[PDB]
């Protein structure tokens, strides 16, 4: 098989987030346990979420680095400046035969509606409660969980560009957020219809784990859109030991 | 038969398979350069072949 | 990086009379590919040497 | 002839032209300047189509949403007696929703049908219920026309439980049927019904429980029921427009 | 309304709009001119691993002084492109621009 | 079979619906309570039909009435100077429309287009005049694109008069035509106008003065012009559903 | 490969079974063991979900760059196999009664040449 | 539909018991417990608890 196409490489899955949906957790309100971005998912070919490393230059100064998990279509819009894709997700709930409940998956597009913190940027739950965000003229899928567990949603390419950037998560802060939103047009928001409904003799936990690939894709310009170049990041051998730093000068 | 005034465009192409080229369908690699072991990589096929130029004449 | 087994293919050697600096800029020949594929490593992003 | 530009053109004395509500005599025709040859712009048609006004208010929406846990010293648990022998031991229900006034109000539907005067509509329901195996149960789901219009004896509060059960309805299994549907025709003795000026609360939709929450003894664990209601209209008619919106 | 969890996947698109790959090839009519289709003709252009590679007059230097650096990297495609595979097959191509201020 | 009731009936394990937005999982299908033969309401149907969201907006309104009293001291009534030789020199005008912010905000157009996202239109211009046989004059209604967006020296309020008239427009001489029409274009140069999360202020439309009003100099008459506006849309596409509007 | 799974109808839980080929060989970066979660699912591998699959299958092909594998002079550990938790193990919080998973692991050849004959084995 | 017939009208089911049946109860015993009548339902179109 052609192992370097375009479709091959970003049409293989991998898994963005394992959420945990409690039965204590309230009905229209996202899924927001355990890893970050909680249940709001940014519809996108590009990432979305970084971790922050800081290690110590001197007693007075920390020195931070951000590193970004890729799946195999994330990876690949990094080369390129823009994009333009039907994302693929597949929506999997870890559950018995004895955990029952309903679940809502609705598509928003535009403008994400983020908390800018002062190095990164989170998403804000205080925003998609089912009192001021209705999903009411949403495209959304109630999905049912007596019997039934996977869900796959094809989001096409809709957006007023006829290409979305590729910067993602790169550098964005309070100081500096205009080329996130300009990267992804949606988000889906995983929120409980119906409370998650447990017997005594199961957990009170399932987990919603989310798939994501990428189908159609076409790129545009052959240079990254980033400020620094592409480069992978290899883990040093202890915490407070350091990383390579590539430079820009000629 | 393709659209544009300079005369001979580029790099004279060879053909390939029928799919669409992305959009996930498992691309056979062997249909896409038609280069087996035979009178087509023009080294092999100068000794099959023998030509005069293998011998140095 | 595999094992002591070294030299099984060629690669460059550079000479020059002078003490030159010079742009490299590498690519594939007409028959270089990859494959075999895995799934990717992590990115790096910024280092801004925050004040505290 | 000249580009980008008109002139004055002494044109012929007609076009009573129609912009399909306002006429617009004007005793001559008026000069048009347009887009010489239109390519328009951007491919909105590609994206979606489109939708129209009767195919808007066909979207399901949140109503409310049912909790019930078993229990109960409260009043939702009380299943349907037997007897009415006073108004002071009416049928206790589980929650009650007017209709069409509801579902107008709710989910941006009171926009797309101001600035019109009539309509007819048929308001249908969906619930959804999700309860775990170990919990059974089942209650009925009666819509009672002219409810609180009618005297009181004629109304369903007011009947025995084989006269609730009477009405149209549909059961709700726990354990047979987690979804049920249902469609309320156009429940109005006039004609189209009036939008403006006026609250017309025409038909009342109950949810009665016919026998308690069967969860288990074991406390702290919550045996729970939790119901959820879906409302959209259909055969939709929407005719004659007005400036005005009810207050 | 059984016990045990079940399969029977339900693909769902949203978005009834038009067939993609129309709307694809006439989005790159007019925003790029060109259709990049495989990454493997992107280890047929020329990037740049270095910008000043500074060697000492007289020596034999092999090209794994600079590669060996600059594998673990990831700045060109050779390099990025090759943390998604395991193996690779074929020769290589080399361009040495000169940046040296010369003598006459 | 039974009638006006509904029992539970572990149907099969399908239905996948949609209700044009919203699917609907539904382990098993849900059971259906109905009309048993629906002839459902009143005429409603025959009073008038329908209409759609898109024949919503093609309704012409009121935008602006303009009244031009000569005179006059004032600036409406000053014409387009030959010159322009610095900025506090501009060209004056009768009255200004950026659009479409206009013709969406105006006549009930808002609520139409709430809960969507993305739009095309073709903004329609109609002007109505009416004066009295014994006033003539000549008025010039060009529009520019991106005119408050561009370099000062771009606008159309920085050039000359035979600048100004060199701009897609239409004569309106007082005695020729009391009414002309217009179609401005798709003026954006992104796919389908952004609704939600901005005022996008694309295309302005001005008035301009060409010759002064030229009325009978007996005062305590009112020579007058007494311009009138209306504007609808028109290639209408609108697509994406969304939760939010702007403030 | 062939993993077979076992557990009761009262526990839930995902597992992901990729395998890394050279992956004791490579630089460290290029690892399955120091990558992101979303790195490494993107390796060849299958879900094992206790309650939809008690039993998986995988082809791991001729992962080696040389022609056939040399049996004698050198254990020559070409692809490792993990198996890694996406999930962890979702039990009942009742205790002294063992919420388990349990799995077995068999393994088998096939396609299989075996050519030149000599006299030596490998310690 | 024509809603006066006497076939439309008596074939409109209604709930005339809702039982309870304990874990206690015995074998060979009508179901008694909870409404009036019990598990014993006279076969009849008139009524017959009050």
């Amino acid at each position: 098989v052609d192992e370097m196409a375009i479709g091959y490489v970003c049409g293989n899955p991998a898994v963005k987030h394992v959420l945990t949906w409690k039965t204590t957790d309230a009905i229209q309100k996202p899924i927001a346990n355990g890893d970050d971005w909680g249940g709001v998912i940014p519809v996108g070919m590009p990432c979305y979420s970084k971790s922050i490393r800081t290690t110590r230059i001197s007693a007075t100064e920390n020195r931070e680095t951000e590193v970004m998990d890729a799946a195999p279509c994330e990876y690949v819009a990094n080369m390129f400046s823009y994009w333009r894709a039907t994302m693929c997700y597949r929506i999997t709930v870890v559950k018995t035969a004895f955990h029952t409940g309903r679940l809502e998956i609705f598509f928003e597009p535009g403008v994400i509606p983020v908390k800018p913190t002062v190095n990164n940027i989170g998403p804000d739950q205080d925003r998609l409660t089912g009192a001021v965000a209705p999903s009411d003229n949403n495209y959304k899928y109630i999905l049912d969980l007596t019997n039934d567990t996977e869900v796959t949603i094809r989001v096409p390419f809709v957006s007023n560009k006829m290409f979305l950037k590729t910067a993602g998560i790169y550098g964005a802060n309070s100081e500096n957020n205009w080329n996130f939103h300009e990267s992804f047009s949606g988000f889906l928001c995983i929120r409980p219809v119906t409370k998650l409904m447990a017997p005594d003799t199961v957990s009170d936990n399932v987990s919603i784990v989310v798939w994501k690939w990428a189908e159609d894709v076409v790129v545009v310009e052959p240079k990254p859109l980033t400020s620094g170049p592409t480069q992978v990041y290899r883990p040093p051998p202890t915490a407070s030991t350091a990383v390579e730093v590539l430079n820009v000068e000629l | 038969t393709s659209e544009n005034p300079k005369i001979g465009p580029i790099s004279e192409v060879a053909s390939g398979v029928k799919t669409t080229a992305n959009g996930i369908e498992r691309i056979p690699v062997i249909g896409e350069i038609a280069k087996p072991v035979t009178t087509a990589v023009k080294w092999f096929a100068d000794v099959v072949g023998t030509v005069a130029a293998i011998f140095g004449w | 990086a595999s094992t002591s087994d070294k030299g099984y293919d060629s690669s460059l050697m550079y000479f020059s009379n002078t003490a030159t600096t010079q742009i490299v800029a590498r690519a594939g020949n007409d028959d270089f590919t990859f494959g075999w594929m895995i799934g990717p490593p992590q990115l790096q992003g910024e280092s801004r040497s925050v004040a505290p | 002839n000249v580009h980008n530009t008109e002139l004055a053109s002494s044109t012929s004395e007609n076009s009573v032209e129609t912009q399909e509500i306002t006429t617009f005599h004007d005793v001559e025709t008026p000069n048009r300047i347009d887009t010489p040859m239109a390519q328009d712009t951007s491919s909105a048609r590609n994206m979606d189509d489109t939708h129209s006004i009767i195919q808007f208010l066909q979207r399901p929406v949140l109503i409310d949403n049912i909790e019930i846990i078993a229990g109960t010293t409260a009043d939702a648990n009380k299943p349907l007696s037997r007897y009415v022998l006073d108004q002071q031991n009416s049928q206790k229900y589980v929650r009650s929703w007017t209709l069409p006034s509801t579902v107008l109000r709710a989910g941006g539907k009171a926009q797309k049908l101001a600035n019109f005067k009539y309509l007819r509509c048929d308001v249908q329901v969906k619930l959804v219920l999700n309860a775990n195996p170990f919990v059974a149960g089942r209650m009925y789901l009666a819509y009672s026309p002219y409810d609180d219009k009618v005297d009181t004896a004629r109304s369903v509060l007011q009947t025995s439980r084989a006269g609730v059960t009477g009405y149209p309805g549909v059961e709700l299994d726990f354990q047979l049927d987690n979804s049920v549907e249902m469609t309320i025709p156009y429940a109005s003795f006039q004609e189209a019904y009036d939008l403006v000026t006026g609250t017309e609360d025409f038909v009342q939709l109950y949810l009665f429980p016919i026998t308690p929450v069967l969860g288990p003894k074991s406390e702290s664990e919550s045996s729970k029921v939790d119901i959820s209601v879906y409302m959209w209209l259909s055969n939709i008619s929407l005719v004659i427009p007005t400036y005005r919106i009810n207050p | 309304i059984n016990i045990g969890n079940k399969t029977n996947e339900n693909v769902i698109s949203f978005f009834d709009s038009t067939d993609a790959e129309t709307q694809n090839h006439n989005a790159l009519m007019k925003g790029c001119g060109e259709f990049i289709v495989n990454l493997r003709t992107l280890l047929r252009t020329f990037r740049t691993i270095t910008d000043n590679w500074i060697l000492q007059a007289n020596t034999k230097t092999p090209i794994t002084d600079l590669t060996n650096t600059t594998d673990a990297q990831g700045r060109d495609y050779m390099s990025y492109l090759s943390y998604l595979y395991r193996f690779y097959r074929g020769g290589r191509r080399y361009k040495f621009f000169n940046t040296t201020p010369l003598k006459q």
